[PDB]
């Protein structure tokens, strides 16, 4: 949408309002572990075969090698972003946070696998051995992946930053908020005048998260395309099978039934070539898709580091505003993030002016901004609006009134003038 | 027997890539299916040669009804008496399940970590009285073997004929 | 590990990759020496050309995985470089990016084929446990503290800094006034110190 907002060179816009804003991220962390077995795939349980193999080297024992060097790091890739604490802390049997609920997000004592309310939504929306190929088991089972979350979470709502910084240690979250809001820089005097329209605004934004995750048809599209492409590559390599390769029959075990083996060993080497060639090239695909999952494997890694154990000054990364923290949540292959930011609305304008003249020397103001409701001149936070009479306590001097220009004629009032009085 | 219902003209089934899934009996007409032997990886735990020689085989997703002998959600250890307690676990198996050296090869449920509990009231906080220097090292590779291979030299190995 | 890794993997690839010259493809010979002297030139390049098939892709393999492996260092190389701008060339407030702790300081160090940091963090430690409160009355108004947190020990309120103890009276220039005390939650009442 076209906007075309007027800019003065004596005007500001300071907002007067906040919003507090929860934003779901979805990315992929580990696929599936498969492994494939050439003797029981290139050659089929077929002892003629399996001499005739030998020709070709070891061409298959690197193909194992290779298939299980990216079958490892998917245990690892598991282990930076989920075990980042070396203590499993556990949530208080007491919900007293100050108004937040947080029972959206917190483990839920019920049925087995103690996942949360949402973590429960997130496994319904994305949701073998035939010849020589196999998928393995992750180290890392749901129920104990479902206790990292059920970790981080629980006591990120009691401690904040300490976790990344030693032994933990009890700050109650309602005063753990202030600390939030003074990372903006907003201070706290704004969260404990609104503690109860922010827990309300806190408790919406979260309920409305689960109401959107099941309204949209397709929502975790990021973590069920892997699964396609993994299943899409395995679907066509079963199919190779069916194809001659310029053989006179795909199957090998008729050709071995009808000719003789000084005949028959010129056409299965046609089918021992195109096969063979045949699995390298899954083999090449997967080390590249392996490497585009290793590099968001890692962007989860200082995700769940920086958004998650503390505050992260970067813009408009964890979470698009003000960031504060993000609540992790698990998934079938990946990590949910709960990213709880700002957004500043209800705009109001006004008259700046970047210094005041009293008694010919400048006044810039310590921390905030200058402005004027048109007739008398505050001085106001950033990013909140709230006016207070100049007075030297948030003013500080410099130089004389005649280097710097747009400067406004107002008087400074000097608290310890009436005390004296 | 064949599960499915078939009918007296088609002799053989397939599934996927020319699999004799079903072939019809010519004689009784009673037709049957056709399934391989049961596979396994023969996956093998080991200390290392140099501690022991001492090994716990593991058959990939098979029960342990149809091969000390333990059952997992992987397959079955053979060889590996499993222990209710819990450590950090030093060999991998796989399905939450590990294996150490320690009345030799033992199975754990690998624990995630020390378990600790905090109190946490509304009014109450906690604020450190001293510090720990510490230094922690960090490795990353940064440079690798600048290799050079002449193809030629390979293919035909100084052959003008080649 | 992580050096020794790299350098075991390309040897170890380069080694398996010599190993292949003896494989016969289908020849008579796995050699090209004797394959020459014993069969007639107009038979010979159907069975040379076996060879040439079968050395070429080995030789493409080989060629592919280390064009995937120099992804894995050259991402493993921008992250080293990133670390040596911002940990060992200024302070960096990001969370366990380098070390876990509160970062201070690093000092590089050369390795063969990479590098090696030595990460000074701080882990603050022997906590001691306080009740505490967001504001205290005065006069009836507030009095939010403007850098620390109110810790009393049961009997007196002090204003102490977030990692560390500071505990002094707490006065005018410690705190700041924000309206009347009537809508915070869970005030605590004293006696603001005046410097003047
Ligand atoms: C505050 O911001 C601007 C300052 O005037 C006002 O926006 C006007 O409407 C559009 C953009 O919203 C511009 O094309 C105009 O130039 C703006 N100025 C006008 C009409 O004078 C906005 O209305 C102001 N809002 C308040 C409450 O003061
Ligand atoms: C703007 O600020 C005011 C209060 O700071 C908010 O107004 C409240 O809105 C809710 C419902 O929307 C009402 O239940 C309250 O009674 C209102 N309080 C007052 C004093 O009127 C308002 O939510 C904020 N606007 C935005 C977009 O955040
Ligand atoms: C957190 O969630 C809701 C807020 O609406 C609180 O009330 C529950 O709402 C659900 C309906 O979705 C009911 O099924 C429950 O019976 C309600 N009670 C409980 C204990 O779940 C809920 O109380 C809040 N949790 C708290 C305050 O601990
Ligand atoms: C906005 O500017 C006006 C002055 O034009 C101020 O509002 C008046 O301030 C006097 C105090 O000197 C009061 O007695 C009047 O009742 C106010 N009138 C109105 C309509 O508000 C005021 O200083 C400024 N508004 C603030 C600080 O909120
Ligand atoms: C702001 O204040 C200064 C001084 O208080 C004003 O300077 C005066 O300007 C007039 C016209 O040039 C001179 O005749 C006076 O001599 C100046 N005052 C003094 C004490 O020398 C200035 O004009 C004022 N500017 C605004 C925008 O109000
Ligand atoms: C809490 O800390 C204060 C500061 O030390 C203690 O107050 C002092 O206690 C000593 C004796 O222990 C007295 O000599 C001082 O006169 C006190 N100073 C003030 C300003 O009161 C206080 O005793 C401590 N409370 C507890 C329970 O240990
Ligand atoms: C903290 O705030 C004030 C301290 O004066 C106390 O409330 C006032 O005093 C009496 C009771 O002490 C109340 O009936 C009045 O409503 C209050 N008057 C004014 C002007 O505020 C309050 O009791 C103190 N709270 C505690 C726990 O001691
Ligand atoms: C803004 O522009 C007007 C027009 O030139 C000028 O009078 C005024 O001094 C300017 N103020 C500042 C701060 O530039
Ligand atoms: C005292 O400190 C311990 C931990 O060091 C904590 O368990 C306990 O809750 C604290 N008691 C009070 C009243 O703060
Ligand atoms: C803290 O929680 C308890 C609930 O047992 C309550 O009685 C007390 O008033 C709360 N303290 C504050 C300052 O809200």
């Amino acid at each position: 949408a076209e906007n075309s907002v007027a800019y003065s060179n004596n005007s500001i816009a300071i907002p007067t309002n906040f919003t507090i804003s929860v934003t779901t991220e979805i990315l992929p962390v580990s696929m599936t572990k498969t492994s494939v077995d050439c003797t029981m795939y290139i050659c089929g349980d077929s002892t003629e075969c399996s001499n005739l193999l030998l020709q070709y080297g070891s061409f298959c024992t690197q193909l194992n090698r290779a298939l299980t060097g990216i079958a490892v790091e998917q245990d690892k890739n598991t282990q930076e972003v989920f075990a980042q604490v070396k203590q499993i802390y556990k949530t208080p049997p007491i919900k007293d946070f100050g108004g937040f609920n947080f029972s959206q997000i917190l483990p839920d004592p019920s049925k087995p696998s103690k996942r949360s309310f949402i973590e429960d939504l997130l496994f319904n929306k994305v949701t073998q051995k035939f010849n020589g190929l196999t998928v393995l088991p992750p180290l890392l089972t749901d129920e104990m992946i479902a206790q990292y979350t059920s970790a981080l979470l629980a006591g990120t709502i009691t401690s904040g930053w300490t976790f990344g910084a030693g032994a933990a240690l009890q700050i109650p979250f309602a005063m753990q908020m202030a600390y939030r809001f003074n990372g903006i820089g907003v201070t706290q005097n704004v969260l404990y005048e609104n503690q109860k329209l922010i827990a309300n605004q806190f408790n919406s934004a979260i309920g409305k998260i689960q109401d959107s995750l099941s309204s949209t048809a397709s929502a975790l599209g990021k973590l069920q395309d892997v699964v396609n492409q993994n299943a899409q590559a395995l679907n066509t390599l079963v199919k190779q099978l069916s194809s001659n390769f310029g053989a006179i029959s795909s199957v090998l075990n008729d050709i071995l039934s009808r000719l003789d083996p000084p005949e028959a060993e010129v056409q299965i080497d046609r089918l021992i070539t195109g096969r063979l060639q045949s699995l390298q090239t899954y083999v090449t695909q997967q080390l590249i898709r392996a490497a585009e999952i290793r590099a968001s494997a890692n962007l989860a890694a200082t995700k769940m580091s920086e958004c998650v154990l503390g505050q992260s000054k970067r813009v408009d990364f964890c979470g698009k505003g003000y960031h504060l923290m993000s609540f992790p949540q698990s998934a079938p292959h990946g990590v949910v993030f709960l990213h709880v930011t700002y957004v500043p609305a209800q705009e109001k304008n006004f008259t700046t002016a970047p210094a005041i003249c009293h008694d010919g020397k400048a006044h810039f103001p310590r921390e905030g901004v200058f402005v004027s409701n048109g007739t008398h001149w505050f001085v106001t936070q950033r990013n909140f609006y709230e006016p207070q009479i100049i007075t030297t306590d948030n003013t500080f001097v410099s130089g004389n009134c005649d280097v710097v220009i747009g400067i406004v004629n107002n008087t400074v009032y000097d608290p310890l003038q009436p005390e004296l009085d | 027997e064949s599960n499915k219902k078939f009918l007296p003209f088609q002799q053989f089934g397939r599934d996927i890539a020319d699999t004799t899934d079903a072939v019809r009996d010519p004689q009784t007409l009673e037709i049957l299916d056709i399934t391989p032997c049961s596979f396994g990886g023969v996956s093998v735990i080991t200390p290392g040669t140099n501690t022991s020689n001492q090994v716990a085989v593991l058959y990939q997703d098979v029960n342990c009804t149809e091969v000390n002998v333990f059952q997992t959600r992987a397959g079955c250890l053979i060889g590996a008496e499993h222990v209710n307690n819990s450590y950090e676990c030093d060999i991998p198996i796989g399905a939450g399940i590990c294996a150490s050296y320690q009345q030799s090869i033992i199975a754990y449920t690998m624990s995630l970590g020390a378990e600790n509990s905090v109190a946490y009231s509304n009014n109450s906080i906690a604020i450190p009285t001293n510090f720990t220097i510490s230094v922690t090292t960090e490795i990353l590779p940064v440079s690798m073997t600048k290799t050079s291979v002449d193809c030629t030299m390979y293919i035909c190995g100084d052959s003008t004929e080649c």
